[PDB]
């Protein structure tokens, strides 16, 4: 039965360097050649390529170029994934596993052992830097809304750390707020958005406006948002 | 070339469900097909191997099939225990690799399935003053919780500049998701328009802005 063991969770920063190992545990380590896989946060899976436990040579995925190194050491059953210059959007969990040749037909031998995998390495890219946020206006729009209203709402781009919270005209206004989840990007920052539906016949004479509030940076944004 | 999954497949308890995956004569046509099960926070574990081979361990529950250039994943007897993402795999000729599908989430259903609401905003005037340009796609109000989002301009493909989260409940207990496509201004303006798709069980909806 095959296990392998990764090593654990790295925190670097960007333009360093990370070397993950993928140990063979309990079985003979050349039986089976050695797939990487990528996976961003909350997305899919991505083949990097794989790694020959015979001969050594690996092969990459066209994705991955000079950063990523494949190589092995059959001293101690261990293959290693290296990547240098890291930059934030190459964070997520990087897992080995064991893989099956191509093969013709399925008259062909198998073994289950050829495709079963490690339990990832989390390798988080981050510069930590605090940035406060940029706010820009959503201006009110009718196109998604129920008769009669329109959406309106707050763009609250590139933060670091969270949290960001948004009111609405000092939290006098609370009816039909989303302030949505935000999203972390491939940059290592935060965006987010805080949505409102207010009634159309409004829009000529009353004033809406998000507070947005960034504690870790101290700053607080309010925005009046203007047909 | 990509191996398209739906992102979203559901029953109720005890129901069959049937998961696609759509590619072409140079990766699921020439090439055997393999589906992983993966449960939220764990690795991916083989279910399927060569088209319709299981490995130890694994119940006739699911099975698999390949027809030309799809293939496809059916799950009988649904329970809670399957509830995972699914994802197939094959070699692509073209890559010169082995290419995943988007991998599709498998919900029991909870809830009737419930449509998604799409409000897309385009780049406010004064983000294009600050040379920059973001468009917002807000998705509401439906479940299961997985949907495909698809940018496009001037209704070709974009993949770069997309942001996207995964989705969460709000407080009406139907899921919400949010993406960002990021444009220089003057793609912005240079382009007739741009889309945001987005695709959940029976549903696509599309909302296009212009400059
Ligand atoms: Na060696
Ligand atoms: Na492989
Ligand atoms: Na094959
Ligand atoms: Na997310």
């Amino acid at each position: 039965q095959v296990h392998l063991v990764q090593s654990g969770s790295e925190l670097k920063k960007p333009g360093a360097s990370v070397k993950v190992s993928c140990k063979a545990s309990g079985y003979s380590f050349s039986r089976y050649g050695i797939k990487w896989v990528r996976q961003a946060p909350g997305q899919g899976l991505e083949w990097m390529g794989w790694i020959n436990t015979r001969s050594g040579v690996p092969a990459y995925a066209q994705g991955f170029t000079g950063r990523f190194v494949f190589s092995l050491d059959t001293s101690v059953d261990t293959a290693f994934l290296e990547i240098s210059s890291l930059k934030t959007e190459d964070t997520g969990i990087y897992y080995c596993a064991t893989r099956p040749p191509r093969f013709y037909d399925k008259t062909e031998y198998w073994e289950d052992g050829f495709d079963v995998w490690g339990r990832g390495t989390l390798v988080t890219v981050s510069s930590a830097s605090t940035k406060g946020p940029s706010v820009f206006p959503l201006a009110p729009s009718s196109k998604s809304t129920s008769g009669g209203t329109a959406a309106l709402g707050c763009l609250v781009k590139d933060y670091f750390p969270e949290p960001v919270t948004v009111s609405w005209n000092s939290g006098a206004l609370t009816s039909g707020v989303h302030t949505f989840p935000a999203v972390l990007q491939s940059s290592g920052l935060y965006s987010l958005s805080s949505v409102v539906t207010v009634p159309s016949s409004s829009l000529g004479t009353q004033t809406y406006i998000c507070n947005v509030n960034h504690k870790p940076s101290n700053t607080k944004v309010d925005k009046r948002v203007e047909p | 070339s990509v191996l398209t999954q739906p992102p979203s497949a559901s029953g109720t308890p005890g129901q069959s469900v049937n998961i696609s995956c759509s590619g072409s004569s140079s990766n699921i046509g020439n090439s055997y097909v393999y589906w992983y099960q993966q449960l939220p926070g764990t690795a991916p574990k083989l279910l399927i191997y060569r088209n319709n081979r299981r490995p130890s361990g694994v119940p006739d529950r699911f099975s698999g099939s390949k027809s030309d250039t799809s293939a496809s994943l059916a799950i009988s007897g649904l329970r809670s225990e399957d509830e995972a993402d699914y994802y197939c795999a094959t070699w692509d000729d073209s890559l010169s690799g082995r290419l995943f599908g988007g991998g599709t989430k498998l919900t029991v259903l909870g809830q009737p399935k419930a449509a998604p609401s799409v409000t897309l905003f385009p780049p406010s005037s004064e983000e294009l003053q600050a040379n920059k340009a973001t468009l917002v796609c807000l998705i509401s109000d439906f479940y299961p919780g997985a949907v495909t989002v698809a940018w496009k301009a001037d209704s070709s493909p974009v993949k770069a500049g997309v942001e996207t989260t995964t989705p969460s409940k709000q407080s009406n207990n139907k899921y919400a998701a949010s993406s960002y496509l990021s444009l220089t201004p003057e793609q912005w303006k240079s382009h007739r328009s741009y889309s945001c798709q987005v695709t959940h069980e029976g549903s696509t909806v599309e909302k296009t802005v212009a400059p």
